[PDB]
């Protein structure tokens, strides 16, 4: 019922992309599992399983770079994609799959039953780079105020924010980021909340940006002048 | 990498049926066991039939597969906003190790009501100022259809140096959102009495306004 990516979020052209899933909720030793990637508005890409039949090289692109093992005393399932290109830059994904050979003529089935969430790579030579995280105060509306966070200049993606340690959620709205053309991106999270709540209520905004080891925790209040 | 034959995109009214294609050979689409998925942005990837017809679980019934030789259909009846998505097909390919996807098909769905955006603007904040950098943000919810174009204006005249605007993005209540920022200098941003941020939608164009004077 689990599937957890974790591995590098940047790797070097020509280096080895190692990622992990870990398991839970089912018996890894009695499961097919496989990877799957998307470049942005491209076709998912399957990269292996961890159940391989046949022989064959169905992709010149992935002759003999991808490497899936199975770790049974750790419930992981390992990807190594060898020698990667900018091209390999791509969304992950660990899924759950089942592989039957059906039949008489052989008739191959093969289908996705579980997805995970995915794990963005970017391949790039480019340093990690935290962000500045500065607040965004809220001004002077139906009785709601708008406050909110600006996550600028950071590399690579992805960057998570928080409010309160996560113990506000509602009227949250975390905006996807904008790339600069210095190569860094920016991005705001916004949250709409009562403007009778600015006197007796503490906003802080928890910033996590992981390729860099970066954690911020920004108070955001009223400003006066 | 091979791909499968999907349409890039589809239309179809609420309440109304669309059919969406994956084409491929005998040897991955002809051997049957095709299965569809659904990506909406910011969700994992749902499967949604295997098997060609079978259904997977917790889809409703309106979700139907079929299959006439070389090319497999996804048919979506009683369409509701919620179906707009990227549909995906796959296969196995000469083994059941190895598969292969459709190029994903986009959905719209048609007759949803026009939705305005919904415009807030940050001026920069102290600390930012006192770092020597001013960042002007432009944030836009709530729209829909899901295309606006931003202009900035310093006092009245245009700005076209140092703007950066995101490609709209789903929310997860089936409107769109984006982004514009503008980089200035704080002597730029104090020598104006105000920026203004001009978004425009379907032919309607809203605004907001910050000054140097406001407090942040």
């Amino acid at each position: 019922v689990q599937l957890q990516e974790s591995g590098p979020s940047l790797v070097k052209p020509s280096q080895t992309l190692s990622l992990t899933c870990t398991t839970s909720g089912f018996s890894l030793s009695d499961k097919g599992i496989a990877w799957v990637r998307q470049a942005p508005g491209k076709a998912l890409e399957w990269l292996g399983s961890t159940d391989t039949t046949g022989s064959t090289n169905y992709n010149p692109g992935l002759k003999s770079r991808v490497i899936v093992t199975k770790d049974n005393s750790k419930s992981q399932v390992s990807l190594s994609l060898s020698s990667v290109t900018i091209a390999d830059s791509a969304t992950y994904y660990c899924t759950a799959v089942v592989q039957e050979t059906r039949k008489s003529t052989d008739r191959y089935e093969l289908h996705v039953d579980a997805w995970g969430q995915g794990l963005l790579v970017t391949v790039s030579s480019a340093s990690t780079k935290g962000p500045s995280v500065f607040p965004l105060a809220p001004s002077s509306s139906g009785g709601t105020a708008a406050l909110g966070c600006l996550v600028k200049d950071y590399f690579p993606e992805p960057v998570t924010v928080s409010w309160n340690s996560g113990a506000l959620t509602s009227g949250v709205h975390t905006f996807p980021a904008v790339l600069q053309s210095s190569g860094l991106y920016s991005l705001s999270s916004v949250v709409t909340v009562p403007s009778s709540s600015l006197g007796t209520q503490t906003y802080i905004c928890n910033v996590n940006h992981k390729p860099s080891n970066t954690k911020v925790d920004k108070k955001v209040e009223p400003k006066s002048c | 990498q091979a791909v499968l034959n999907q349409p890039s995109s589809v239309s179809g009214s609420l309440g109304q049926r669309v059919s969406i294609t994956c084409s491929g050979s005998s040897s991955n689409v002809g051997n049957g066991y095709v299965s569809w998925y659904q990506l909406i942005p910011g969700s994992a990837p749902r499967t949604l039939i295997y098997g060609d017809t079978s259904r997977a679980s917790g889809v409703p019934d309106r979700f139907s597969g079929s299959r006439s030789g070389n090319t497999a259909t996804l048919t979506i009846s009683s369409l509701q906003a919620e179906d707009e998505a990227d549909y995906f097909c796959a296969s196995a390919e000469d083994s059941s190790s190895n598969a292969v996807f459709g190029s994903g098909t986009t959905l719209t769905v048609l007759g949803q009501p026009k939705a305005a955006p919904s415009v807030t603007l940050f001026p920069p904040s102290s600390e930012e100022l006192q770092a020597n950098k001013a960042t002007l943000v432009c944030l836009i919810s709530d729209f829909y259809p899901g295309a606006v174009t931003v202009a900035w204006k310093a006092d009245s005249s245009p700005v076209k140096a140092g703007v950066e605007t995101t490609t709209p993005s789903k929310q997860s209540n089936n409107k769109y959102a984006a982004s514009s920022y503008l980089s200035l200098t704080p002597e730029q941003w104090k020598s104006h009495r105000s920026y203004s941020c001009q978004v425009t939608h379907e032919g309607s164009t809203v605004e907001k306004t910050v000054a140097p004077t406001e407090c942040s």
